[PDB]
């Protein structure tokens, strides 16, 4: 029908507008009343998780309109006395909970004595709502109130207030493993011909547990060392033990978008670790392309540190890629082919001066096309495509085309193609070396410049 | 109308 | 005509008394002076006379404090626990308006004041003037409550309760002994877990029982229902329990009052499955008065 | 102090309890009618299939065919010695079996599909029951192919 979600935005604009016709003539109590009332709608199981986002997002702009009416009167000297206590009246948990949060913030910025408990307090009263629609709407309504009051290092030295960072790691990471639990849950309620449906319902709602990432990140206080003891070793905890692909593929995403890539560097080692362990439906490929690709982004930055020497990011990723793969138990060859294209990009753009490492990459590439007792590749086999978009680079990115045939391991794999590839590959280097002018050839480059030859004829 | 059950006590088990 | 003369009676310290309220029947709300158990009650009875010209013979004037226990709206059932005496004046007549002092010397007071359903408790004075057919008679109420102090002992409430090899859980209760503005802090822990959950909730329940042995009526109200969980939990799951008991406003528990009525109260845990079926455990708890520092 | 902030202390979580899969998986699906037999004894049967993870159940998957007759039976084992309120079932619908009336009786296509819904609104209250589960009845009904 969709009407449910209609009637309820109506509802909401209704007693919404008892409430502000309330606070505008100072009857405190009444309000809360209808506050109430508008707050009820959210009670609800009939909404789909897009309609129940638009009563939401409704309802937390009304809210907004209590919350900055307490807060002023709050900063006017004018305080209500067991506001905190009062809201908690209320028999239904949800508009509780919901008042509870609100009144919280206001609590903190008024009483910064009460911060670190109060904080305390409303993540953990949040338990009560174990439905996990509900509950990941309370748990982010929680989240984004909280979004300038957390404690942090850069803060006005008012030395009556409570809490330090480690008390909003703990704040966050607790929010953060309740939001997941809540959401890896939706994968088993309901009825069961509606797998596919799920699964797209928990996908519009991914935001909602990663903006406790996203909140992580934010504070200041946040260095490299916490990042390693505390906040990643708290999100890893998480996402492995979720066996969820669906979450783990968010999440570790996520935690490479959302992270700066001085903390990815002290980390390789531990989020590669991670990777292997993670459930088979996880696209592995595509998370460690997304960081390799941060990296590079990072390597030609100026006015930045770089990649420092004793971070070796090429032995790291080779030897990680490698264990990786050994993890995975039917990994597609053109997959493992992509993973060879991203450590040749890696090699290329944060090591340039190093050509034996991207001949290493070939070197190891023909290492696993030999490996694989391989049936004649085609040109419309994807493992063509990739092989062919893997030997391409080279010749495309480098300054002196005359560098790409003193590679002593790119040419082996030109024995792996098609007829149809061979042809149009040699010629595709050969018509580069004649598009930009050639200088006197060397013995070792004299020789591979025939061997094209012989390929493109042959 | 609504079906009502008393919780029984639950004696010398452990979890 | 009317009546020849009414009777008022006002407290020496009518001013710097405090006083307290009584919910009645249909929501009403009373006001009377507030007395505690030991307080001697003191006054004037002031007569008023009315029809000037005419005279009112009387055969003795007096005054009364009663504490007495009703049952069932039955006028015969009433039994008075307290009852003193003062005798202000013999027969004689009266022409115009007068007062009498009275004093009772420290009031025993022993059981708290209370309006119920089948049971009312209430404390006044009584002032009589005997006519030779029809007493001119004038009632004057006053609430008394019993106070208490922090018990000896205080113990949790804690107990594991379930439906075997369906749902065991552990709940936890701070106290077993509240005051009328304490807070119910506790907890409720899911141990197995095989039935799907809709919400979970905790009531307070007020039961007034009233009779001796087989005649024995109780009559149960529900004062609060609190939603505590909304959802399915699993194993390992803690729900926090946080009820203020000053949103309700209770009285405080009355256990076998002259051997006539109890008033009991309890905390019924209930939690409410997908087809709308029903678990629950009762727990009793003591509610109490407590004496303002 | 603004605000009472008192909880009792909590025992953390488990990770394989917070992640792993609820124990509460129960669904009973009532479809697909069809006709069994010829001309006077033809009787309408459905396909109740279940879904399960409680330990009390014997087979997490079964499928078995079922006639009207059968929930009656079930209803009736139950009511007897269970001492659980069983709830009602869609009908015994004698006045569609009598002859010429203006639809195909206890074989219309409307009273077939509200029937089987009734048998899904049924079966689901009742195998759901604590009670009830221990029954050696609803086993017998929901999982052996004949009762
Ligand atoms: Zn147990």
């Amino acid at each position: 029908g969709s009407k449910l979600l209609d009637e309820a935005i109506q509802a909401v604009k209704v007693q919404s507008f008892q409430m502000k016709r309330c606070l505008d003539k100072n009857k405190l109590m009444d309000a809360l009343k209808h506050a109430s009332n508008m707050l009820g709608e959210l009670r609800t199981s009939m909404l789909s998780p897009k309609s129940y986002y638009e009563l939401y997002m409704a309802i937390s702009d009304e809210l907004h309109y209590l919350e900055v009416y307490l807060t002023d009167e709050f900063a006017k000297g004018r305080k209500v006395a067991d506001l905190y206590e009062l809201v908690q009246y209320a028999g239904n948990i949800i508009p509780r909970l919901y008042l509870l949060i609100t009144v919280g913030v206001v609590y903190v910025k008024s009483f910064p004595q009460s911060r670190k408990d109060i904080l305390k307090d409303l993540v953990e009263m949040c338990r009560g709502v174990q439905h996990p629609l509900r509950g990941l709407f309370l748990r982010n309504y929680l989240l984004q109130c909280t979004r300038n009051i957390l404690p942090d290092e850069g803060e006005p030295t008012d030395e009556e207030t409570t809490g330090d960072i480690s008390d909003s790691m703990d704040f966050v990471l607790l929010n953060f493993a309740e939001m997941n639990k809540l959401w890896v849950r939706m994968q088993h309620q309901g009825h069961s011909r509606d797998r596919e449906k799920r699964e797209r319902e928990r996908q519009e709602l991914r935001i909602l547990v990663g903006t406790n990432l996203v909140r992580l990140s934010q504070l200041e206080g946040v260095n490299v060392e916490r990042y390693k003891q505390i906040v990643l070793t708290g999100i890893l905890e998480q996402v492995v033990n979720c066996r969820d692909a669906l979450a783990q593929e968010y999440l570790m995403e996520c935690i490479i978008q959302v992270f700066p890539d001085e903390f990815h560097l002290q980390t390789l080692n531990p989020f590669l670790r991670a990777c292997a362990e993670l459930h088979q439906n996880v696209n592995v490929k595509n998370i460690i392309i997304a960081l390799i690709d941060r990296l590079a982004l990072f390597a030609h930055r100026e006015d930045g540190p770089g990649i420092p020497a004793d971070i070796k990011l090429f032995d790291i990723f080779s030897q990680q890629v490698a264990t990786v793969i050994q993890s995975r138990q039917d990994m597609p060859s053109e997959d493992v082919v992509s993973l060879q294209v991203s450590l040749i990009n890696l090699a290329m753009k944060c090591y340039p001066d190093r050509v034996d490492y991207v001949d290493k990459v070939l070197e190891t590439t023909v290492e696993i096309f030999n490996k694989l007792n391989l049936e004649h590749i085609a040109t419309s086999s994807a493992v063509s495509k990739e092989l062919t978009r893997l030997l391409k680079i080279p010749v495309d990115t480098y300054n002196n085309i005359l560098t790409v045939l003193k590679l002593k391991h790119f040419h082996p794999l030109f024995e792996y193609f098609d007829y149809e590839s061979r042809k149009s590959m040699s010629c595709y280097v050969l018509s580069n070396v004649l598009d930009y002018n050639t200088e006197i050839v060397s013995q070792d480059q004299v020789d591979s410049i025939m061997n094209l030859v012989s390929t493109l004829i042959q | 109308q609504p079906e009502l059950y008393l919780m029984n006590t639950m004696s010398h088990h452990h979890h | 005509f009317g009546p020849i003369c009414e009777i008022d009676i006002v407290l020496n310290d009518g001013e710097t008394r405090k006083m307290a309220e009584m919910k009645t029947e249909d929501g009403k709300v009373e006001k009377h002076y507030l007395f505690y158990d030991g307080e001697s009650v003191s006054g004037k009875v002031n007569l008023a006379f009315k029809q000037p010209g005419k005279r009112l013979e009387h055969q003795g004037i007096r005054i009364e404090f009663v504490g007495q226990i009703e049952l069932f709206n039955d006028k015969s059932n009433t039994h008075e626990f307290v009852n003193l005496v003062k005798e202000l004046a013999l027969p004689g007549e009266l022409t115009q308006s007068r007062s009498y002092d009275f004093e009772f010397m420290q009031v025993e007071k022993p059981y708290e004041s209370y309006i119920g359903a089948n049971v009312r408790l209430r404390y006044f004075l009584k002032v009589t003037i005997v006519r030779r057919l029809t007493d001119l008679v004038k009632e004057y109420d006053l609430i008394v409550h019993q106070l208490a102090t922090y018990p000896d002992v205080n113990n949790s409430i804690k107990m594991e309760v379930g439906i075997e090899d369906c749902l065991h859980i552990e709940f936890e209760y701070n106290k077993s002994k509240y005051h009328l503005k304490d807070v119910i802090v506790g907890k409720i822990y899911f141990l197995l877990v095989r039935i799907k959950i809709q919400h979970m909730e905790l009531q307070l329940i007020k039961k007034e029982i009233t009779g001796i042995g087989p005649s024995t009526t109780t009559e149960t109200e529900t004062i609060a229902k609190y939603e505590i969980m909304d959802g399915a939990p699993v194993k390992g799951e803690s729900i926090p329990i946080r009820l203020f008991l000053a949103g309700y406003d209770p009285t405080p528990t009355m256990r076998d009052v002259n051997k006539k009525f109890s008033v009991r109260y309890f905390l019924n845990l209930v939690l409410v499955d997908e087809e709308d079926r029903r678990y629950f455990k009762q727990q009793e708890i003591i509610l109490w008065r407590k004496a303002p520092e | 102090t603004v605000a009472d902030t008192r909880r009792l202390i909590t025992k953390p979580q488990n990770l394989n309890d917070a992640y792993g899969p609820p124990s509460n998986f129960l669904e009973i699906d009532v479809s697909n009618p069809q006709t069994v037999g010829v001309g006077r004894g033809r009787f309408t049967t459905y396909e109740i299939r279940v879904k399960t993870n409680l330990p009390i159940f014997k087979l997490k998957e079964s499928t078995v065919r079922r006639r009207y007759s059968d929930f009656e039976w079930l209803r009736s084992e139950l009511e007897r010695e269970s001492k659980v309120v069983v709830p009602p079932l869609p009908g015994k619908a004698f006045l569609r079996q009598l002859p010429f009336r203006g639809d195909d009786g206890i074989f219309d296509d409307n009273f077939i599909e509200e029937r089987k819904q009734g048998l899904e609104q049924f079966i689901n209250k009742v195998a759901g029951h604590p009670l009830a589960q221990n029954e050696r009845c609803l086993h017998m009904f929901l999982q052996d192919e004949i009762i």
